[PDB]
DNA sequence: TAGTTATAGGTGGACGTCTAAGATGGTTTTCACATAAACCTTTGACGAGGTAGTTTTCCGATGTTGAGGGGAATCACGGTGAACATGCCTTTTGATGGAGCAGTTTCCAAATACACTTTTGGTAGAATCTGCAGGTGGATATTGAT
DNA sequence: ATCAATATCCACCTGCAGATTCTACCAAAAGTGTATTTGGAAACTGCTCCATCAAAAGGCATGTTCACCGTGATTCCCCTCAACATCGGAAAACTACCTCGTCAAAGGTTTATGTGAAAACCATCTTAGACGTCCACCTATAACTA
């Protein structure tokens, strides 16, 4: 029998997705989480092909880039785990929660 | 009914070693979703504000991207 | 003579119609000047924008309406949004 | 003859905003009602402050409402502060708020 | 006739983007050799990514200049990531950076 | 007839000018064009303002140098300026 | 013999600086400063008295509402101390730096 | 006439800025922040100026206005209030 | 260190959409001569006001000496996340019937563009305000040792 | 567990400056009213592209179980906080003094506002056809114990 290692193979997916540049998320879930709020918000909308795409593009590359912040909190705390305690001070000083 | 929750864990994770993450709490996979629809929430807002102001029931592209520049989210591709 | 208009005049109006007893700083005006402008400008433009998104030649107030209801927060814009409908469809009546 | 403002019940100068929509290549035609609609705005949110502007000076027991008053007013209210994000006030100073992890013991 | 282009030189349409600051209600009256200008500033940015664009293209071994290219060009150069800050493009992917701090041991 | 102009035929032109053995993707192509319709916007309004700033009633090549050393970072700006007064100086002469 | 206790006359001057509005800066040092760098960037110039103090304004509260950050970073790594690995933070996520 | 310019970067008295800092809720301070703070200071003022005369060149003028100042920090995105 | 799990890759042959050469129709611009209308380069000149220059005053700055206590440095070891599996619901990857909404041609008004014709501003110009900006006690908390 | 004892509000009251508050007057704008100008919202109408429902990979979904990383402290080493000592230098008046940025003129461009006639450049794709997906097949670089 093989195991490996905690946190190990972990890199490989980081390596393997950093090359990549496609969307990590079902467009259909997506789509669902999509066209609910915007009822939630207007009686019966329609939605281009490209403008369901276009705001996953943009939801995911913001994750992404929340991220990228969010880790160098965890980093800067003597930490190696992310948190809700680090997305808070992300959001807070990046201003969308200050 | 929760496609908020349809956003799967991994997904989630994969959009988290793409930031260079190593490792991730349980936690987090809610406050992300959390973020994510406050996120959404804003941006399809004011999507709308212009569906709606162009006298049209169906969403483009441009509404869209018009919606993320007001945010200063500033996208190409979409004729943006 | 330099002559440089502002709004001290009516900042002036609206604040004793709220607070009839009490006075306020030039340099406390001066910000207020600053707002009342940096507000128009945002409404403005963002209203411009949408003209041309149009492709729309003439500004509307239904064209300040959806600048309002984009720029302003909440409960704010739908008591900015009111007061307007209001002050246009008593222009609109008392022609 | 009746000012235009008169006309609308109001008390920002509804003829200034139209000439100033003018000379700000807004468009190339500005509207009849939209210098009307917008000096209301205006109004409004002017008059907004200004309530809890004179409040603020009140509670620090004065008459003036000076620069501090302001931003004591926009800073402790929600929407104004979200409005005024990217704003700073001249000698605004600051909310008084101390983290609760640095009071004593 | 001669193109308004060659006149300056330029592979980017002159007459167009005078047409464009009419259109666009930027000022009462355009000037006739800001289109000009302009438009010669837009070529240069234009052909200044696609310079560092092709040899993205050209390093991951290929001819044409995708998305991909495009960041990996923008993001790895100093200046137009600064220019396009708030900027994000379509299936850019990102610049693969790991901390120095999560890698293994040895 | 639909007619959705765009700058592509030129971003071409100028890509096998740096690049003769080089292509592009139809996406690609997508995101070359915001960015030159972006930076487009930008430099224009930035430069629309200055007129008005400085009370001027028309753009001038001048207002949009003072626009591009505003918008443009360090040595960009710099190499773009030049360009900029050089094309120019090429239409006055060869006119 | 009377003596405050160390960290306790500190935020004597938290309270006092907060509720105050004057700048924290004396204005003629300021005034070099800016003086200085805007000459050695473009030669003989003049300032309007107000265009010195406009800056000092925005200068200052910049500066303060960056500590705010600042303190936050402090605070998040279970520290009470603020250090330049703070600071950095605090403009990385900003975005600045990043 | 003129006298020249010699750090007045550190006329920015280290006690200026601790009280700027108490001002920002700030308990414990280094050492090495001053500097810090001082380049960061620095940089700010750079970029600011550097568009606040862009204008002021622009206008064919030789004295920095109020103006200038605020339409460079209106660029910058930190729009200013109470100078016109 | 030498493995032996796990695919780091890694390098080459056909289908396959989907670059981009082409052409054809425009056709929508683009240009290129018209004509004062008017937006801007001087160009004096007069003062604002911004630089510098001088002085007297006290108000923060600096530069020590301690040393309480906050920063990190490591342990107990709890116990929280990452593997390494099959368990399969559901999301792709393909058709196909009309709500919408662009492209057409229109009087209907809903703004431009002027001529004067009264006001509402707006500096300014003082004209007197009279709110609050420090000055010396003073009663009053709350630290930080008796 | 009660007493020193700064520094806080804060109590008035000096008095000093920065509000309004008349009283205009240029008088810039704004407003009244009339033809002209055109941008719109008016109603048609042929379809692009949007939502319908359904065949089979693709990857989601717990399960099991173990290996390190904080809802544990504790130590202790030296960071920087707190008086206080002491002038340097910021501030806060005025005094030149002359540098440059406005008000007014004043032609001299520089631009726009018509439209015939050729000239890109874009639907419109039309059609080659070409780079790349898409994975075989074994290299082959790291890995976690043999």
């Amino acid at each position: 029998p093989h195991r490996y290692r905690p946190g190990t193979v972990a890199l490989r997916e980081i390596r393997r997705y950093q090359k990549s540049t496609e969307l990590l998320i079902r467009k259909l879930p997506f789509q669902r989480l999509v066209r609910e709020i915007a009822q939630d918000f207007k009686t019966d909308l329609r939605f281009q092909s490209s403008a369901v795409m276009a705001l996953q593009e943009a939801s995911e590359a913001y994750l992404v880039a929340l991220f990228e912040d969010t880790n160098l909190c965890a980093i800067h705390a003597k930490r190696v785990t992310i948190m809700p305690k680090d997305i808070q001070l992300a959001r807070r000083i990046r201003g969308e929660r200050a | 009914r929760d496609n908020i929750q349809g956003i799967t864990k991994p997904a989630i994770r994969r959009l988290a070693r793409r930031g260079g993450v190593k490792r991730i709490s349980g936690l987090i996979y809610e406050e992300t979703r959390g973020v994510l629809k406050v996120f959404l929430e804003n941006v399809i807002r004011d999507a709308v504000t212009y569906t709606e102001h162009a006298k049209r029931k169906t969403v483009t592209a441009m509404d869209v991207v018009y919606a993320l520049k007001r945010q200063g989210r500033t996208l190409y591709g979409f004729g943006g | 003579k330099t002559r440089k208009e502002s709004y001290a005049i009516y900042v002036y109006k609206v604040l004793k119609q709220v607070h009839p007893d009490t006075g306020i700083s030039s340099k406390a005006m001066s910000i207020m000047n600053s707002f009342v402008n940096d507000v128009f400008e945002r409404i403005a433009g963002e209203a411009s924008r949408l003209a041309h998104y149009n492709k729309r030649s003439t500004i509307t107030s239904r064209e300040i309406q959806t600048a309002v209801r984009l720029l302003l927060p909440g409960e704010l814009a739908k008591h900015a949004v009111s007061e307007g409908t209001k002050a246009v469809t008593k222009y609109t009546s008392a022609k | 003859a009746k000012t235009r403002s008169s006309r609308a019940g109001l008390q920002f100068p509804v003829g200034r905003v139209h000439r100033l929509l003018r000379k700000g290549n807004y468009a190339e035609r500005v509207g009849a009602g939209a210098p009307v609609y917008l000096a209301a705005v205006l109004e409004y949110l002017t008059a907004e402050i200004l309530e809890l502007a004179g409040n603020a000076a009140r509670d620090n027991k004065k008459t003036r409402i000076i620069p501090r008053h302001l931003q004591l007013a926009v800073r402790n209210d929600e929407e104004l502060n979200k409005l005024l994000g990217r704003v700073t006030i001249a000698q605004g100073g600051v909310l008084p708020n101390i983290q609760s992890v640095l009071l004593p013991k």
